[PDB]
């Protein structure tokens, strides 16, 4: 496992990153904005 | 194709200006090359145009012309050589002894 | 149709984008060769006396 943990390192904040970045390209084409998003992005935090 | 109907569309839409209907063009090195650029290919296109219709009118030339060029295709086909792929330069060399 | 993104620019861009990335994404994972053809395979048995 140990060296399956350094092999693995560096992959969840990079599919995090492009995961964020599709849920953000997404929601400007539903609302037709490139601000309108950030609203609904800035709720991740109140789940968690 | 898609990509014409439907991106470029839109950014013509968005990213194009409305033309203006007055006397606003400025001489600048960078500007009147394009006029010049225009008149030349505006005589060009007559001249071009001239000689389509002594084409047409002279047929029986038209007509040799073009059977010149389909021999001349012909002949020079078979002057290439053939062959799978060319031969590329790899850097390295084998020498036996 | 070319109405319909002629009013929503945003999506079009927005669809622009998403190819390029999934190209780009593409891109660092292709292999490379000098020709698309692909070697029959190969079996060689060795002894030695
Ligand atoms: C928003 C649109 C994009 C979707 C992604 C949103 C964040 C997902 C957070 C999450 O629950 O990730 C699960 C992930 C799994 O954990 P693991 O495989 O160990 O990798 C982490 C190292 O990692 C975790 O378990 C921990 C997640 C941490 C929370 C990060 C998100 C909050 C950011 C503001 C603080
Ligand atoms: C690397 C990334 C992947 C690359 C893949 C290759 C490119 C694919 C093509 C690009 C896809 C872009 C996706 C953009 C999402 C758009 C979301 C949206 O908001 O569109 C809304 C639109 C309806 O718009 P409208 O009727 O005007 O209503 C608006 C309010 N009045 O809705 C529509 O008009 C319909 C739009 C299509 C809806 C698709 C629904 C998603 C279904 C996904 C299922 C497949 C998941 C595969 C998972 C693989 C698993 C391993
Ligand atoms: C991705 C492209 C983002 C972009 O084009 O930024 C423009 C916008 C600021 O300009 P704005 O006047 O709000 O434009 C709205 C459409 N006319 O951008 C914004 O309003 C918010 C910033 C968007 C940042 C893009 C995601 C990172």
């Amino acid at each position: 496992l140990s060296l399956e943990e350094r092999e693995s390192g560096a992959q969840a904040p990079f599919l995090y990153a492009l995961s964020l970045l599709i849920v953000f390209l997404c929601l400007a084409a539903l609302y037709e904005s490139w601000s309108i998003p950030f609203s609904v992005l800035l709720v991740v935090p109140l789940g968690v | 194709l898609i990509v014409a109907l439907t991106f470029t569309p839109a950014l013509c839409a968005t990213i194009l200006k409305q033309h203006d209907p007055n006397k606003e063009p400025s001489n600048n090195i960078f500007a009147r090359f394009f006029r010049s650029f225009n008149n030349g290919f505006d005589r060009m296109s007559h001249s071009y145009q001239n000689g389509v219709s002594r084409m047409l009118k002279g047929k029986i030339f038209s007509g040799v012309l073009y059977a010149v060029v389909v021999a001349l295709l012909v002949f020079l086909f078979q002057k290439l050589p053939s062959s799978f792929l060319p031969e590329e330069d790899q850097g390295v060399v084998m020498t036996l002894v | 149709m070319a109405q319909f993104f002629i009013h929503r620019p945003i999506f079009a861009w927005v669809i622009a984008l998403v190819i390029m990335l999934a190209g780009i994404l593409t891109l660092t994972k292709m292999p490379i060769a000098q020709y698309p053809t692909i070697a029959p395979p190969t079996v060689t048995i060795a002894a030695t006396y």
